């Protein structure tokens, strides 16, 4: 027997497949594979399966998809109609301007929009991992 | 008067932009003839050699360079690779894993970072 | 055997690139000397402050510019020259009295703006940025040692176990952390900086602007708009407000990221893996690009609005200050724009790790695997908007040259028009829902006319080459079909030989020096679309869409004060102007021989010289050449040595011009 | 001095020794081809750096690449005349 | 028993750093020595930068692709 | 002064001069000392940069080092 | 192969050896530089040739022999030799003690006809391509010079590559206990090969916590 190059090819082969399936493991510590880095968080994986893991949307991942529907829509309604009182009906700006103050309702709820949008995603991220 | 402050240019415009400059040249020649000259970007002086010494002796930074450090336990990793190349092992071939890697580490380049030869 | 004259250039060459020190090790090392440096350059940024303020204080006239502003014209400092006519007058100076200088930055306005009176409180100034200076340094040496100090703690550290080699990479979390860094950038730095500002406006800027008024009170914070009448300038009010809502929504922000608790705030790991991101944050080159990259817009728009809307008191009033501000900063944010691209190019030659061949993963992956098609587009645009300006200007200047000023291709302006209708609509609604109405604005809407148009689609064609350039370095810069190895070499190298075709200016460094070129062309074409504008807006807006206009009115018409600044008839205090003009012209043909005759030639040229040398009766006794022995400059400093020239003579050769345009 | 690496590819050509103006490469035999010949660098230390190698290299990527190395120059990487090192 | 590709026979190129990435192009010969790494010998139509239309490839970077057609490399 | 350029003629813009001396001599002195506090520390500081950390301090140096009760925790805190 | 009796050049004024040339200033440069490199061979018949310092030379029916400041110089003689078919001459190194140094047909077989005993230097056992990444060799043995790094290191480093894109299956690396632990270096329970063993059984309960902590809202 002689090492023809398909056996050192066959050996590089091997060696990879052995060391990439390795390295993955706790015992190759390198410096990307530190938190921060590459891996995700311990207890924190954030995709799976090819889906946003129920560990995405932090804090509201014990949330029930209903009730991060209900957030979301009832978000969406109370910050469009914030939106919708101070830009265009009852406008705040002349009133503001001759020495008055905004309608502070009308401030807290426009911010509710994005907060909204925000929260019908973390609804559909529920409903995908069927919490 | 408006004047009064020429007294301190007088002074300072000929020192700094004539004394400090020619002595600065003057102290920056002779500074290109030390053995320390350029030590950070000049390859081969005495106290990159002291440097990396000195780094190599903390007890973090042993295995720094080596490209393969990480493996806790490259006992388990050399025996996991050796079963693993056994049953892919071509026919009768004579190759062990051990030999192997000893034979693909040592390569053949004298010529590399000779210049640790001077200082 | 030793080193020869290239020995200088190659040091200097990357002198401060901590990346190749040859003792440095480790990461530790790396970001403890990136530390340290932006410690001591903090103390030079304080010190320039100190010393502008300090001759402000000492050889200027702040407190009679501060009286009749409009006028009077600022000092910079003194002229001590022995240089000049013992006997007589300088043009710069009252007859017997000290020789002065006109300031052309603006912190006479900055200063007055923000509430100084006196020369005292400007000496204190002074002072507390010299004690800010020994700040700095002294806490460049406390944390040099406090991690050296953490280093001598790695001798009394073990964790009894393998795993404490794991502290290695924890050393430099000081520096390194990002979350902390940027929750607290974003919340203290920004947010309370300008919350700080704001208590400062409402303490002294707006008192020590009109009659004394009640103690501070809330109505000090107004939404008017732009430029108050009498100092041609924005409200200090509506100034202190702003920054009060930008530090609010800053410092609310701010807690965005878990910084000091692992039980608040998100991970920017985890915001990055979710998105269309998750790139290297671990690259300090990485970093660098896309803060230089923030840096430009910051600048860019600097400059656009210290001239549409001016901030300080009467800036506009200073023909000279609104021009030399909007070009300094209009360059300052085209080097950084150049820059960003400079080192996103470097991250990818040094600090990028890339798949296999095909995981599609990183977006740096999928800008690769496409980046012919990005390439090729960009030169579509590029050739696009080249020939239809060019020849568009060379129509206008045939037919206006032929006698028919009605036969040209004039363009309306058709979309920036529009652009400017919505803008002035929800402007002058604006305005007229107001009970204090009758603002003004300057020149945020500025009259847009097809000179216009031709001009902004040149400053497009500029930008667009520009940005092909450098990023057609940064996508070849890890292997190009011409040579599939370019990441084994270095970032910057000579070329890969006369074979395969020949391959000069082959290195990523090459793509960055090509590109310099285009970024000082386009800042050129920009601030002379400024310049024009600002010089004559109506001859602008009727002959600028021939280029034989931009010729004669501008460049031929305008230099005539400059040229006769020093003559056979007298000086003016022009000179200067006029000299530096001519030096700065000089400096840029200079650098010429460095772009066009290239090594070889030269050294050839140094190896006869050295002959003479080593021929020369006196000399052969005391120096054989073996010491320092003299060289051409190698390829890639050569290109970087004429690089320099041309950007110093084409830099430099502007403001001479603008001075003595529109002083 | 510079790096000159030969690689695999090699076909035993022998056009990037013959063109060597300062005898760096050499031949050596081998076992990867049909010419049983690789070239070799036992001498790069005399590499001026001309790279002629890798213009007479007719594999599709050189199988012989010249690594420039500018702030390692010795005197015969430089072809100093005028001047000795030694 | 033959080895590779056959003679006459169009291979996609599969080499990264190849002028010919991708590319087609007829195998002259394929080397039936075990002991050579690069047996593969394809012309191509294309000339490279060194004015070279033939180069030897690996076993393991040419895949058999059909007949290049009309206007397509 | 000889004014250059059409615009400070055709305005008449001048340029002040105060006819006091700005700052006294001791008040420059003053600023003098902080400046050469500044060259100094700065000399100092060009030194240590220069010649870098050194790691082998532990064998020689005294105490037993220190790390700061914070830097602890952003250690352990991740990345 | 034995190496000749070269003298320095400045003790062998007016030898025969040497051919008709015409002389130029071309010539090594004396009074700066001790290194000279001499070049020896027997030719047929006095032809006429050109030396690599400007100006013609005739040979010599017998032996000939030349002194060069380069390596270059000489070997730029030797292929034009070569090119009238004259062989058998030697390339020689004179240091500056007079040390002789034998150097072109180093083992006295030309370099492009290959020789037993010669044995690849500066080989690398892959395409040009395969050379490692340049990022991933940082602060290394190799920190800017991959095309150095040895086949095992790159094929390392390349396994490495294809593990780290498999992120989902990743181990993040634990936290470590700085408070707790770092006690003082003598303070160690020695046990070498038992420190392994507390190695597995530590980050068995790390994972084992870390998939108890993931099977609470996954
Ligand atoms: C304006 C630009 C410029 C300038 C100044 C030069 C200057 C020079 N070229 Mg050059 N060159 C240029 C553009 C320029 N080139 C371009 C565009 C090309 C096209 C490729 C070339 C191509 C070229 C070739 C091919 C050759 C030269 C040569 C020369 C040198 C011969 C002239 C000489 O020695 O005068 C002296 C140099 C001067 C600049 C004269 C002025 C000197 C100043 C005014 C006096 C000293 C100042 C004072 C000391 C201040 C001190 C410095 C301060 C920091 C204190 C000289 C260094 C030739 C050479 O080197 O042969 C000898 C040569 O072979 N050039
Ligand atoms: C606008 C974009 C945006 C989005 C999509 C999120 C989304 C998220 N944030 Mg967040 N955040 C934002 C802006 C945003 N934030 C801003 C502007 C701030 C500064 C006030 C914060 C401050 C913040 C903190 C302090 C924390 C979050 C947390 C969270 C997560 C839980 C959501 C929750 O309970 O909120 C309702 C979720 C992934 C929490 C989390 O899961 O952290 C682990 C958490 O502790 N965020
Ligand atoms: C032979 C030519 C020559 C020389 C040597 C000088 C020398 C000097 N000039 Mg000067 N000058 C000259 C011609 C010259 N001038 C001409 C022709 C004009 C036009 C009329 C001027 C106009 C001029 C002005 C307006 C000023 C000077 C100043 C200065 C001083 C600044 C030094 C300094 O800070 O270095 C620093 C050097 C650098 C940063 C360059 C690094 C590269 C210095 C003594 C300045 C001064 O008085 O300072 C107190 C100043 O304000 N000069
Ligand atoms: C010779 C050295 C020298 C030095 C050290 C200074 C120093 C200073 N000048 Mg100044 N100046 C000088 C010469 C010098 N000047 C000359 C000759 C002119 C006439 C063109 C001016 C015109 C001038 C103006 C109009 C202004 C200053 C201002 C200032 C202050 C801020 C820095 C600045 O703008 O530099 C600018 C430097 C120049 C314009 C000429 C130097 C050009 C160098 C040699 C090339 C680049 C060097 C490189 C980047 C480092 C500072 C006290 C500003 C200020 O507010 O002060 C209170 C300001 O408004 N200077
Ligand atoms: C080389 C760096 C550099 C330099 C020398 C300057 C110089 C200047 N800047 Mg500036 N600037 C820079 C970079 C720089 N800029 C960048 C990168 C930014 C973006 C963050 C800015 C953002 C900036 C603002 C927002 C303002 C200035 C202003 C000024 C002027 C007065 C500052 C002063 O003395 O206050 C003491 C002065 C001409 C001020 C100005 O226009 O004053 C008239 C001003 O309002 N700059
Ligand atoms: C058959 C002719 C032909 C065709 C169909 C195309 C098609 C294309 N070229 Mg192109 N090109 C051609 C010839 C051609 N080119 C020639 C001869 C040159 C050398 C000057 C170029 C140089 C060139 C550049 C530099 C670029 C393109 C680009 C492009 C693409 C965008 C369109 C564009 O920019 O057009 C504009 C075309 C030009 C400016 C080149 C001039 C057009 C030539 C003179 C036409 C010649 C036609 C030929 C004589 C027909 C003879 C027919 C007869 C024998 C029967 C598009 C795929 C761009 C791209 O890749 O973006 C996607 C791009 O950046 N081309
Ligand atoms: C007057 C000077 C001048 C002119 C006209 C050009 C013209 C051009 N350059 Mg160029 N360049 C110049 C000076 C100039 N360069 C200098 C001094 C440098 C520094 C080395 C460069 C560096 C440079 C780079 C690095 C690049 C260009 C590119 C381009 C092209 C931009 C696309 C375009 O507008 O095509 C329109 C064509 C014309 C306007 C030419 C006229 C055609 C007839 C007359 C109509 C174009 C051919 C870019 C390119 O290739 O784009 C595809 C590009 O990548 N140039
Ligand atoms: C590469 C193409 C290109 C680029 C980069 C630009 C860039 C620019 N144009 Mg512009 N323009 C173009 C082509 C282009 N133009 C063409 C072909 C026309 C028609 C003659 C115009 C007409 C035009 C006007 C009237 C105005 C601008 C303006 C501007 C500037 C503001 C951005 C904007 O609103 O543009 C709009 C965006 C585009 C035009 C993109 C279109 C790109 C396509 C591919 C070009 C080809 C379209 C094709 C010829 C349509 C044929 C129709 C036919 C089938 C009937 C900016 C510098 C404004 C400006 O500078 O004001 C100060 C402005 O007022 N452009
Ligand atoms: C107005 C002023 C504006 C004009 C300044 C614009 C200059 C652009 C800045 C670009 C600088 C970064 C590029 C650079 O440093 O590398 C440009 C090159 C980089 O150097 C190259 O580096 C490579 C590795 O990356 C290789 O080692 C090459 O051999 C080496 O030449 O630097 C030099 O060649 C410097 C030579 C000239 C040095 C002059 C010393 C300056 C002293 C006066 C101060
Ligand atoms: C004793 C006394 C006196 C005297 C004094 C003096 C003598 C002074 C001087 C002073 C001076 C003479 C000063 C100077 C200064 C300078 C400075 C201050 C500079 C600085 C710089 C910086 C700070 C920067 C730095 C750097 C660099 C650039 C490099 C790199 C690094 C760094 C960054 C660091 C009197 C009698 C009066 C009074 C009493 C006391
Ligand atoms: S020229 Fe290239 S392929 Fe031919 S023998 Fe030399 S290295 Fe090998
Ligand atoms: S670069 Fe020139 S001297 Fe060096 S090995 Fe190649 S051919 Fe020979």
């Amino acid at each position: 027997y002689t090492e023809t190059v398909a056996d050192e090819r066959l050996f590089e082969q091997v060696y990879l497949q052995y060391t990439s399936e390795y390295l993955k493991g706790p015992l190759y510590w390198h410096p990307d594979k530190l938190q921060g880095w590459l891996p995700d968080y311990p207890g924190t994986p954030m995709i799976k399966e090819g889906k946003y893991t129920s560990h995405v949307i932090g804090n509201l991942k014990a949330f029930s998809s209903n009730e991060l529907a209900f957030l979301s829509m009832l978000f969406f309604g109370v910050g469009l109609y914030g939106n919708l009182q101070f830009n265009f009906y009852d406008p705040q700006w002349a009133k503001v301007d001759a020495g008055g103050f905004f309608n502070v309702s009308y401030i807290v709820e426009s911010f509710l929009l994005p907060i909204s949008f925000f929260m019908h995603i973390a609804c559909y991220i529920q409903r995908q991992n069927g919490k | 008067k408006y004047g009064d402050q020429r007294k301190f240019a007088a002074v300072l415009v000929p020192l700094t932009t004539l004394v400090f400059p020619a002595v600065a040249m003057g102290m920056f020649v002779l500074y290109s003839f030390q053995e320390d000259a350029f030590w950070r970007i000049v390859p081969g002086t005495k106290r990159a050699r002291e440097l990396d010494e000195a780094w190599r002796e903390h007890p973090l930074f042993a295995n720094s360079k080596d490209p393969l450090d990480g493996l806790i336990n490259p006992d388990d990793y050399e025996k996991g690779l050796e079963e693993a190349w056994e049953r892919a092992k071509p026919a009768g071939s004579t190759v062990t894993v051990k030999d192997k890697l000893k034979q693909l580490s040592k390569q053949n380049n004298p010529h590399w970072e000779s210049w640790r030869a001077m200082s | 055997g030793r080193c020869a004259s290239s020995r200088y250039l190659q040091v200097l060459g990357s002198i401060h690139d901590i990346e190749c020190g040859f003792g440095i090790d480790n990461t530790l090392s790396l970001n403890l000397q990136i530390f340290t440096a932006h410690w001591g350059h903090l103390t030079i940024i304080l010190i320039w402050v100190s010393s502008n303020l300090y001759h402000i204080a000492s050889n200027a006239n702040y407190s009679l510019w501060v009286k009749n502003p409009i006028p009077s014209m600022p000092i910079a400092h003194n002229i001590w020259d022995p240089h000049f006519t013992n006997s007589t007058s300088t043009p710069y100076s009252h007859t017997i009295i000290t020789t002065i200088l006109i300031a052309y930055s603006g912190i006479y306005n900055q200063l007055y703006t923000s509430g100084f009176n006196t020369i005292n409180q400007i000496y204190k100034t002074t002072f507390t940025f010299s004690c800010l200076a020994v700040i700095s340094i002294l806490l460049a040496k406390i944390h040099i040692n406090t991690h050296s100090e953490l280093l001598h703690k790695l001798a009394s550290h073990t964790s009894q176990i393998p795993s404490f080699f794991q502290l290695l990479y924890f050393l430099d979390v000081a520096i390194s952390s990002v979350n902390i860094r940027f929750n607290f950038h974003t919340g203290i730095l920004v947010g309370l900086f300008s919350i700080g500002y704001t208590g400062h406006l409402l303490d002294i800027t707006i008192p020590a602007s009109r009659a004394p008024l009640i103690h501070t009170s809330p109505s000090y914070l107004t939404f008017f708009g732009g430029l108050k009448s009498n100092t041609s300038s924005l409200y200090l009010t509506d100034i202190a407000h702003h920054h009060l809502a930008i530090g609010i929504i800053s410092i609310l922000t701010g807690h965005l990221y878990s910084s000091f608790r692992a039980a608040l705030g998100t991970y920017i790991r985890d915001i990055l893996y979710t998105s269309h991101l998750t790139h290297s944050i671990k690259s300090l080159h990485l970093a660098l690009s896309l803060i230089l990259a923030s840096c430009t817009p910051l600048t860019s728009t600097t400059a656009q609005h210290i001239y549409s809307l001016t901030p300080y008191f009467y800036l506009s009033y200073d023909h000279i200050y609104s021009t030399a501000l909007y070009v300094h900063h209009s360059y300052i944010t085209s080097f950084l724009a150049i820059a960003s691209h400079a080192h996103t190019a470097i991250t990818l030659v040094r600090d990028w790790v890339a798949p296999l061949e095909q995981e599609s993963s990183s977006k740096q992956i999928r800008i690769h695997t496409h980046k012919a098609a990005i390439i090729s587009h960009l030169s579509w645009v590029s050739l696009w908007l080249g020939f239809h300006t060019l020849a568009v200007y060379s129509h206008n200047d045939t037919c206006i040259a032929f006698n028919s000023p009605s036969k040209q291709i004039l363009i309306e302006a058709s979309n920036g028009q529009l652009i400017q209708q919505a803008s002035g609509k929800a402007l002058y609604g604006t305005i007229n829902s107001i009970n204090n109405y009758n603002k003004s604005f300057d020149s945020f809407i500025h009259p847009i006319s097809p000179g216009d148009l031709y001009v902004h689609h040149a400053i497009a064609l500029g930008l667009h080459i520009t940005v092909l350039i450098l990023l057609k370095g940064g996508l070849e810069a890890r292997g190009s079909k011409l040579m599939p190895d370019k990441m084994e070499h270095s970032f910057g190298f000579s070329c890969d030989g006369p074979g395969r075709g020949g391959t000069c200016d082959i290195s990523a460094w090459d793509s960055f020096y090509l590109a310099t070129f285009w970024m000082l062309n386009s800042n050129a074409w920009i601030s002379f679309y400024f310049h024009y504008k600002h010089l004559t807006p109506r001859q602008f807006s009727e002959s600028s869409t021939y280029l034989e206009s931009w010729f004669r009115d501008y460049l031929w018409f305008n230099s005539t004060p400059l040229i006769h600044g020093y003559s056979t008839l007298g000086a003016n205090d022009l000179s200067v102007q006029s000299w530096s003009f001519l030096l700065t012209h000089l400096a840029w043909a200079s650098g010429f021989m460095f772009l066009i005759s290239w090594r070889g030639y030269w050294q050839e040229l140094i190896d006869i010289i050295l002959y003479i040398h080593l021929k020369t009766p006196i000399l052969i006794n005391l120096w054989n050449g073996d010491i320092y022995t003299p060289l051409a400059l190698s390829i890639v400093q050569a290109r970087f040595i004429g690089l320099v020239h041309f950007s110093t003579g084409l830099i430099l050769t502007y403001p001479p011009f603008i001075i003595g345009a529109t002083s | 001095s510079h790096a000159v690496k030969i690689y695999d590819t090699c076909i035993g050509c022998t056009l990037c020794v013959r063109a060597c103006p300062t005898d760096v490469l050499e031949m050596v035999p081998a076992s990867i081809n049909a010419a049983k010949q690789v070239a070799s660098s036992p001498r790069v230390e005399d590499c001026v750096g001309c790279k002629r190698c890798e213009t007479a290299c007719p594999t599709d990527f050189l199988s012989i690449r010249v690594y420039l190395q500018d702030n390692e120059e010795t005197q015969y990487s430089l072809g100093l005349d005028l001047v000795d090192w030694s | 028993p033959w080895v590779g590709p056959k003679k006459g026979s169009w291979v996609k190129i599969l080499r990264p750093e190849s002028y010919w990435f991708q590319q087609r192009g007829q195998v002259v010969n394929v080397n039936q020595k075990p002991e050579v790494k690069y047996p593969v010998t394809v012309k191509f139509d294309s000339v490279n930068y060194a004015n070279v239309n033939t180069n030897g490839y690996a076993l393991w970077e040419v895949i058999e692709a059909p007949a290049p057609g009309p206007g397509e490399v | 002064r000889v004014p250059g350029g059409k615009r400070t003629q055709e305005l008449g813009l001048v340029i002040p001069m105060a006819d006091e001396d700005g700052l006294t001599d001791g008040q420059v002195a003053g600023l003098f000392v902080i400046a050469l506090v500044v060259f100094i520390s700065a000399m100092d500081l060009a030194k240590t940069m220069y010649n870098g950390i050194n790691p082998a301090k532990f064998k020689t140096s005294k105490g037993k080092g220190y790390i700061s009760p914070l830097v602890k925790r952003y250690i352990e805190n991740g990345f | 192969v034995v190496a000749e009796a070269i003298p320095r050049p400045e003790d062998l004024l007016d030898s025969p050896k040497f051919p008709m040339f015409e002389g130029s200033t071309g010539g090594y440069m004396s009074r700066s530089t001790r290194e000279r490199h001499a070049i020896t061979w027997t030719a047929k018949g006095q032809a006429k040739f050109e030396m690599p310092t400007g100006g013609f030379a005739i040979m010599n029916q017998g032996e000939n022999l030349c002194y060069f400041r380069k390596k270059e110089q000489c070997i730029a003689l030797g292929k034009q030799l070569r090119k009238m078919k004259i062989e058998n001459y030697k390339i020689y190194r004179l240091k500056k003690d007079g040390t002789v140094i034998f150097m072109h047909p180093a083992d006295g077989v030309f370099p492009e006809k290959v020789n037993k005993g010669r044995v690849q230097v500066n080989g690398r056992p892959f395409t040009i391509r395969g050379n490692p990444q340049q990022s991933e060799l940082k602060f290394t043995k190799y920190q800017g010079k991959g095309y150095e790094a040895d086949p095992l290191t790159t094929m390392f480093v390349k396994a490495r590559v294809m593990a780290f894109a498999d992120v989902p299956n990743l181990f993040a690396l634990p936290q470590p206990n700085m408070d707790e632990l770092v006690p003082a270096e003598e303070v160690d329970k020695y046990t070498r090969q038992e420190y392994t063993t507390r190695m597995m059984e530590a980050l068995k309960r790390v994972q084992d916590d870390r998939a108890a902590k993931a099977a609470k809202s996954l």
